[PDB]
């Protein structure tokens, strides 16, 4: 698997480098998305560009680790950079991509708020946390819940994040549980991870 | 330059067939230069592999075809070189199938290899189409209360299709401090949104807020009064 970190940054003109962990061969490539187009080839086969790419996009590889930088970075270099590689024989996988975030505003860490399951939604036999988190800088967060004090994977949804109308960003989570997985525990958690901090809250059935 | 355009069905039922076609022009689908095939990605989530194939004209044998492991068994992908067409078939869809659907001419060690052709990266995207699958008929919202210097209060928009839903705060004569988030595609088959607005805590017993949710397509208008909890 390629593994990449979530988000990276830095101000206008300056240099940056994302990596990718998992590479092997030289079956290397990056891809850079905007969103909603799709994804177009910055650089193939470790540090090929195509024709069309700026030599600003270069590419490096040393034994499992591969490295794309961006020297003089420029706003519209912000976008969503997927490593890729061949595997196995024959197969190609991606990396889970990272956010490359040009530096336009002060940084700033997401408030975060957990509203546990509503009475009504539980009258109707439902239950969902809703994690939601706001004014945040770069635009890139990363989502985990626990039950009691236990990693949860099922039942989670999370939306990509986008500008308020302040030009912060907003990102939204859900876990989904049965009233009774609510009720049994002791506590959950949405943790929020945002560049060097992670901020967590805590809700509890037996507390309001 | 040359063009891969992408056409089907943008919406299939759960447990039905999801198909599409590229339509490749500028290029021809019949050089030994590329394989043909598809990437996928699911709103939200990073891309993902399905599959390419490649049936070049020559006087050795050039027909490969190769799948992403975990979709073999539901995936079949063709070239009709002649109509310089590309065909995904994807069967048993569940909700999880639902991605941008992306047409993909491959490079790689393709022309001139060893033992097998390894086509390893993408010059050329479709545009990408939206496939949502879902077995949902047109239906209306149920909204929930998200309940409460500054507190956050808002509606959890739920169960709901298709898309779009819009949101406003007492009529529109709340907009200040108000965010409704994209929504997502649960397993069902229905979306749910959220949206928040941030208000003073000193207005929560005396303010009255109320978020109206319009769902067009359903012809369904819902207002929840939101208030502050007993504890």
């Amino acid at each position: 698997a390629l593994t990449q970190p979530p988000s990276a940054s830095g101000s206008p003109g300056q240099s940056i480098t994302i990596s990718c962990t998992g590479t092997s061969n030289n079956f290397v490539s990056w891809y850079q998305q905007y969103p909603g187009k799709a994804p177009k080839l910055v650089i193939y086969e470790v540090n090929k560009r195509p024709s069309g790419v700026p030599d600003r996009f270069s590419g490096s590889k040393s034994g499992s680790t591969a490295s794309l930088t961006v020297s003089g970075l420029q706003a519209d270099d912000e976008g969503v950079y997927y490593c890729s590689s061949l595997v196995g024989n024959w197969d190609v996988i991606f990396g889970g991509g990272t956010k490359l975030t040009v530096l336009g505003q002060p940084k700033a860490a997401p408030s975060v708020t957990l509203f546990p399951p509503s009475s009504e939604e539980l009258q109707a036999n439902k239950a969902t946390l809703v994690c939601l988190i706001s004014d945040f800088y770069p635009g890139a967060v990363t989502v985990a819940w626990k039950a009691d004090s236990s990693p949860v994977k099922a039942g989670v949804e999370t939306t990509t994040p986008s500008k308020q109308s302040n030009n912060k960003y907003a990102a939204s989570s859900y876990l989904s549980l049965t009233p009774e997985q609510w009720k049994s525990h002791r506590s959950y958690s949405c943790q929020v991870t945002h560049e060097g901090s992670t901020v967590e809250k805590t809700v509890a059935p037996t507390e309001c | 330059q040359p063009q891969l355009q992408e056409s089907g069905p943008g919406l299939v039922e759960a447990s039905e067939t999801l198909s599409l076609t590229c339509t490749v022009s500028g290029d021809s689908t019949g050089r030994c230069n590329y394989f043909w095939g598809w990437v996928r990605q699911p709103p939200g989530k990073g891309l993902e592999w399905i599959g390419s194939l490649s049936h070049c004209r020559s006087y050795y044998n050039t027909d490969w075809t190769y799948h992403n492991p975990s979709l073999k068994s539901r995936l079949t992908i063709s070239l009709d070189t002649p109509k310089n067409q590309v065909f995904l078939r994807l069967t048993s869809v569940t909700a999880a199938d639902t991605a941008t659907y992306y047409c993909a001419r491959f490079g790689g060690e393709v022309l001139v290899y060893r033992d097998w052709p390894k086509p390893a990266w993408v010059d050329l995207w479709g545009r990408g189409t939206l496939v949502t699958v879902s077995s949902a008929s047109t239906k209306g919202p149920s909204v929930f209360p998200l309940a409460p210097g500054t507190a956050a209060l808002g509606c959890l928009v739920k169960d709901y299709f298709p898309e779009p839903v819009t949101v406003s705060w007492n009529s529109g004569a709340l907009t200040s401090g108000v965010h409704t988030f994209p929504a997502v595609l649960q397993s069902s088959g229905l979306y749910s949104l959220s949206s928040v607005v941030t208000v003073p805590s000193s207005s929560l017993g005396t303010q009255t807020y109320i978020c109206n949710v319009n769902h067009k397509p359903s012809n369904t208008k819902v207002d929840k009064r939101v208030e502050p909890k007993s504890c």
